[PDB]
């Protein structure tokens, strides 16, 4: 009898005026696996089968199980439980976003946000579809690390209090570093006009430096470092390098 | 049963699209980085106003707190100023609310300088307490 | 359809994708820059699917690392597959897979690279330069250990592009048939509770695999079968479903797959006599032999008392004697999946791991063009006007009996790339969109409806869960035709226990109980399709291992010379594609049986493999 | 003017309250941590600094009132002298720590500092120099005053 208790936050839209609520779920932690996903799915097959949350993968790489455990913004399938069952770690979605129900947010802006960037190679002159690799660099390529790494998940977004205020024209952590992703490739010809897309005062600028976005992401990344370096390529600080050039037998 | 409507597509934003008439040319870097070297450029002067007092130092601290502190409001006013909680007319009147702020304190601070003891021996008289 | 009330939309498209793996998503771009007017149906965000979380690469003979050619990559391809393998589907594999591996690059996917600037390329299992003949090939193009979460980001991005439009969180129910014709499918918006019928001139099937039908796995939580049961409930016979592949390393705990990149790179396994024992299992090869080998060759050692840890029960990847600038430089994604999940510094210990369920050769099978087809005796292959399948959820079939490592991820986009092809040289602006039948997708919300209100005294947790341990114990990496036939008894009773089944959220919207048990419902058909199949194959073929059956039956004796002998008719010998046709209501599985394609597309281009005797 | 994605996130909040959804909580609910507390911080003094400045300025010349009576009247209520170096460090720590962040968020904005121990020394740092400074600032007048009360001159 090692029983742990999980305060999770509701909500049913479904119910006439409805409101959003606290609920407790006790959890024998000897029959239940580490993670707190497992005490999500536990409770979901055991007590209750209302409780409605995503999940897809295991190990922490689709991103699905994005919320809010503990206070931190964090995955769910990579969170150890507390073990201390004299606590009671409390659940909710990631903050600040509108609910669809219990602990699944509606995601649809963020991934709207992310359309923005055009998340995608662009090339001046027209290149021949499957015919050869582009050439670059192994230190080009990694100015990659620690950008394509991202899965997504916006534990980072919804921990920026700068988001939260302003979700409709701050871009963003997650969308950021994605958008300094393409800037920085080599091989994307666009730096100039995926720069021009975000030279307003909210867009990027709206990053007042908080810094949450950094100690929460479970990915052990950085989009504050790509904010900061987005904000000097914009001030002109900085300017992107142009690509290597491709060697003549490549 | 299937007697039922013919649905539009779910809501999805097409970043080509947008790119159909989209020139607006509005870089707000410069000023992003004048707000950053002006406050950068204040360093010094928060010393310098402590060792050194007078009605000269009075107006430069007047001169750059109004202008500093004016950048500063302008952008915590569009952080909890905002239309989806406040409405549409209501947030420029916060807006507008911004600019009052910076053009009385400085006012304010003209007077308090002009017309009485100054910043810099306010501050003395406090501390001889 | 009665104790409840249902909205319905009604959408018009070209052609409507089931899928945004990275098979569904290729097959949206082709169709989307190609003009047609495409839409994507998927349960969940398209990055959030399972291609994301694949990790080892993706085979192309490049040459980045060493000279290579596609022909010796067609080789192993079909050697791989025991022979069971369409040889047409795996030319046209192999002959595509620089083209779209570089097709990929070329969209932006930021690949590992070399010191000469090229696509960086890592061993793997079960390849070879020169037809088997020359040494250990480096094909496997790779983004480090995260290959497929970059290609799925890549394709994703790129897809914003087609003007291709999507449909978020939309459970697919069943395809829309018009007498043996699909125009289109009918799913659930999780969103809002509404009900869509999606008139479509084609169809591609993209949904990934089934997985979960077993108690451990490395597949996702969403690798439910739903596009077979979809193809099942269409009268679609599916192909091969015995054929499970038990990826070798997965950890002992959880399931948690460890990459064969980490074998590729210099890691082995280990017994508790502290052996590397793959040197005898595969003198050759070693620890880099095909999947169903060195999964075999584990389970083994775990059966003779070799087996490590408290229990004895499983072997150590032992990757901590390479350096950790490789380590970590070519496998950042397991040395942390290890440290959360096993409490492991890959630099100075072993990982737990455990043959584990991995992928899914069968599925809906297809000819070449990824056309789904019905066969008979007297007919033969006969397509499915309308329907394509690609990726996972198919068989066309280029892994016949055994999955090549890293030919999924490529078999995903050469295939989802060419039902673009096929669908652009076929489709013409004359034929316009198939109107309705009346009734269309009537019974999909009937089953809705009534596994939404389902009173039974059998929660849909515990029914998966026994379904889940007896796939487990009955139809493992050996199995026996006894164990097998028992197998067969408890999960033909688990199909009644159906029929008693309990979902307690009553919503619409964004119901989870009720969508995890359609995923129940088609999980059901996949398994109990599975085992009795595999109850009737009297042989030992790739990853179908039978006790009572070691030897592998082909129409000749392959092990003594061939000339001098009389080829064994159809009947005989098993060489040969299983159909499982299922009645969907009753349960009730037949069989039967559809030949191997031995020949090339193109004699001129490449010879066709005849089988041998497979060793590593 | 808004970009287009601006103008299209506007109509995804609208669309957002006509479904009557509520918003997940943030401010009551995440856990306090160095990050945010300080930049909380950063925000609250510059604010209260900016006040008094805009409340003091505009409210002597409003009233009729001077600084030296002011100054004179809480003399006047002789209120003991340690609580008096306390409303002083209160007054100078906003200055000393806003300014010392502030070169620390500047770091930021130019990419510097970013990683988390970084984040975590200049906050302590900066944080513990600010409370340094304003203890010398406040207590060495008062060391300078005792000086004369009791002396060996
Ligand atoms: C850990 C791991 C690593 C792997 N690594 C590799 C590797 O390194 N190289 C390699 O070649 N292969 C690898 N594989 C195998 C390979 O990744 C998959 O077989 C392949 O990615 C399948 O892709 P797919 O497009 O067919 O479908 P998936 O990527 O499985 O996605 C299926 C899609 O179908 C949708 N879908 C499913 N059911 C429904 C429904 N009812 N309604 C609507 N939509 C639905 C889902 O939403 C999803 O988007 C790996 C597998 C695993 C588990
Ligand atoms: C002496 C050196 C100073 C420096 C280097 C400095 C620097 C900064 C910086 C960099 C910011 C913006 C950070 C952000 O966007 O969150 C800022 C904001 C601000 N500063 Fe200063 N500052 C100084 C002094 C002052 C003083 C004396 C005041 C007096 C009222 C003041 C009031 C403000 C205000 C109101 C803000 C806006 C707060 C916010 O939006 O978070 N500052 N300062
Ligand atoms: O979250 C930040 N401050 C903050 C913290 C807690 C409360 C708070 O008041 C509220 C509030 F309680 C509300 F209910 C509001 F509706 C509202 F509009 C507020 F303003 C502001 C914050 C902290 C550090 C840096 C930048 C910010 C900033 F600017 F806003 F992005
Ligand atoms: S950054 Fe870290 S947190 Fe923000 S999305 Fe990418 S992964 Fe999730
Ligand atoms: S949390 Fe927010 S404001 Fe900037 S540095 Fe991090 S994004
Ligand atoms: S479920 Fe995949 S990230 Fe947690």
């Amino acid at each position: 009898k090692r029983i742990k208790t999980f305060e999770i936050y509701r909500f049913n839209p479904e119910e006439p005026g409805a409101k959003p609520k606290l609920q407790k779920f006790d959890v024998d932690l000897d029959k239940c696996g580490t993670m707190v996903l497992d005490a999500l799915i536990k409770i979901k097959n055991e007590v209750d089968p209302t409780l409605t949350f995503r999940r897809s993968c295991r190990e922490g790489i689709c991103g699905s199980c994005a919320m809010n455990i503990a206070g931190e913004n964090t995955l769910a399938c990579i969170c150890n439980i507390d073990q201390n069952t004299s606590k009671t770690t409390k659940i909710y979605p990631l903050p600040h976003m509108f609910v669809i129900k219990d602990l699944v947010p509606d995601m649809n802006l963020f991934y709207a946000q992310y359309a923005s960037i055009q998340p995608w190679l662009q090339k001046k002159t027209k290149i021949n579809l499957g015919e050869k690799q582009q050439y670059q660099s192994i230190k080009e390529q990694e100015k990659l690390d620690g950008l394509y790494e991202c899965i997504l998940c916006a534990c980072c977004s919804a921990s920026c209090p700068s988001y939260w205020w302003n979700a409709d024209k701050y871009l963003g952590p997650a969308v950021l570093m994605q958008a300094y992703r393409w800037i920085i490739d080599s091989r994307d010809d666009s730096a100039a006009e995926r720069l021009a897309r975000m030279q307003d005062g909210f867009s990027a600028f709206k990053c007042h430096t908080i810094m949450n976005c950094t100690k929460t992401c479970p990915k052990h990344l950085n989009p504050a470092r790509a904010i900061g370096e987005i904000k000097m390529l914009l001030t002109k600080m900085k300017t992107k390098p142009a690509p290597l050039p491709t060697p003549a037998n490549f | 049963t299937s007697a039922a409507v013919t649905g539009a597509a779910p809501p999805q934003f097409d970043p080509i699209a947008a790119e159909k008439g989209f020139k607006p040319l509005h870089s707000h870097g410069t000023l992003f980085k004048i707000e950053r070297y002006f406050a950068a450029a204040m360093v010094p002067l928060i010393p310098a106003a402590y060792f050194i007092h007078g009605r000269e130092m009075d107006l430069c601290l007047a001169l750059a707190l109004t202008l500093h502190v004016h950048w500063g409001v302008w952008g915590v006013v569009n952080d909890y100023g905002r239309p989806f909680v406040l409405g549409d007319t209501l947030a420029a009147a916060v807006r507008v609310g911004a600019y009052i702020f910076t053009a009385c304190l400085l006012a304010g601070l003209l007077y308090f300088n002009e017309h009485d003891v100054g910043l810099t021996r306010a501050f003395e008289m406090v501390w001889e307490l | 359809s009665n104790i409840a009330q249902y909205k319905v939309i009604d959408h018009a498209y070209d052609v409507v994708i089931i899928g945004a793996g990275g098979a569904g998503l290729r097959a949206a771009m082709g169709l989307g820059e190609a003009g047609f007017k495409t839409a994507v149906v998927t349960k969940m965000f398209p990055t959030r699917s399972h291609t994301t979380a694949a990790q080892g690469g993706i085979n192309a003979a490049l040459g980045s690392m060493n000279p290579d050619d596609w022909k010796w990559h067609f080789y192993d391809t079909v050697k791989g597959s025991d022979w069971l393998g369409d040889q047409n589907a795996m030319h046209y594999l192999t002959r595509n897979a620089v083209e779209a591996v570089t097709e990929l690059e070329n969209f932006g996917m930021p690949f590992s690279r070399t010191p000469e600037g090229k696509i960086y390329q890592r061993s793997f299992g079960g390849q070879s330069n020169n037809y088997g003949k020359g040494g250990v090939a480096k094909r496997t193009c790779c983004v480090a250990d995260r290959t497929g979460h970059s290609m799925l980001h890549t394709l994703y991005g790129n897809s914003l592009r087609c003007h291709c439009t999507f449909f978020i969180e939309y459970f697919a129910l069943d395809l829309l048939m018009d007498k043996g014709r699909c125009v289109g499918v009918i799913a659930l918006c999780l969103e809002d509770g509404t009900i869509h019928r999606f008139r479509s001139k084609r169809t591609i099937v993209a949904t990934g695999g089934y997985g979960r039908a077993y108690f451990s796995c490395t597949t996702a939580h969403m690798n439910t079968g739903d596009g077979t049961a979809l193809a099942t409930r269409a009268g679609i016979a599916l192909e091969d479903l015995e054929f499970i592949q038990f990826h070798p390393t997965g950890i002992y705990g959880v399931g948690c797959l460890i990459t064969e990149g980490s074998r590729g790179e210099g890691g082995f396994l280990v017994n508790s006599e502290g052996e590397r024992f793959m040197e005898r299992y595969a003198p050759k090869a070693k620890d880099l032999a095909s999947r169903d080998v060195v999964s075999r060759a584990e389970t083994i050692e775990i059966m003779e008392g070799r087996g490590v840890g408290p229990e004895k029960d499983h072997i150590y990847l032992q990757l901590h004697h390479l350096p950790a600038e490789q380590l970590h430089q070519r496998l950042p994604g397991i040395s942390e999946t290890a440290k959360i999940f096993a409490g492991v510094d890959v630099t100075k210990e072993p990982i737990p791991v455990i043959p584990t369920v991995h992928y899914n050769m069968g599925g809906i099978p297809t000819n070449y063009k990824a056309q789904v087809i019905k066969y008979t005796k007297e007919g033969g292959d006969k397509i499915v006007p309308g329907l394509y399948a690609c990726g996972e959820c198919a068989c066309h079939s280029v892994h016949g009996a055994n999955r090549l490592g890293a030919n999924s991820l490529l078999d995903a986009v050469v295939f989802g790339r060419a039902c673009s092809i096929n669908i652009k040289e076929e489709l013409k602006p004359d034929e316009k969109i198939p109107e309705l039948p009346e009734g269309a997708g009537e019974e999909s919300i009937a089953n809705l409806d009534a596994v939404r209100y389902a009173n039974g005294d059998v929660p849909t947790a515990e029914l998966r869960l026994t379904m889940q341990k007896t796939m487990q114990k009955h139809a493992g990496v050996f199995r026996r035709g006894d164990i097998l036939a028992e197998g067969v008894k408890k999960m033909m009773d688990l199909f009644k226990e159906l029929k008693r089944l309990k979902t307690t959220d009553r919503s619409l919207i964004w119901n989870s109980d009720l969508t995890e048990s359609l995923e129940l419902q088609n999980l059901m058909l996949n398994a109990t399709q599975t085992i009795v199949a595999a109850e009737n194959r009297k042989e030992s073929r790739g990853a179908h291992a039978r006790d009572d059956f070691p030897k592998r039956e082909d129409e000749y004796d392959y092990s003594k010379p061939i000339e001098g002998q009389t080829k064994r008719p159809f009947e005989k010998h098993w060489r040969k594609h299983t159909l499982t046709k299922q009645d969907p209501r009753t349960g009730h599985i037949t069989l039967d049986y559809r030949p191997v394609i031995d020949k090339t597309l193109d004699p001129a281009e490449v010879d066709w493999i005849p089988p041998i005797i497979r060793s590593y | 003017e808004k970009t287009p994605i601006q103008v299209w996130g506007w109509d995804y909040l609208m669309r957002q309250r006509a479904l009557k959804r509520p918003i997940a909580p943030h401010l009551t609910i995440y856990k306090p941590q160095m990050t945010w507390m300080v930049s909380g911080l950063h925000r609250v003094t510059g604010c209260a600094m900016a006040g008094t400045l805009l409340i003091g300025g505009v409210g002597f010349s409003v009233l009729p009132l001077d600084f030296t009576t002011f100054v004179e009247f809480i003399r006047g209520l002789g209120i003991p002298w340690v609580i008096l170096d306390t409303f002083k460090f209160i007054i100078a720590f906003p200055i000393a720590f806003h300014t010392l962040n502030g070169i620390r968020f500047i770091g930021f904005d130019m990419a510097k500092g970013t990683d988390i121990p970084s984040i975590y020394r200049g906050a302590y740092l900066v944080l513990g120099l600010a409370a340094l400074i304003s203890l010398a600032v406040v207590v060495y007048p008062r060391w300078e005053r005792h000086k004369k009360a009791t002396l060996p001159t």
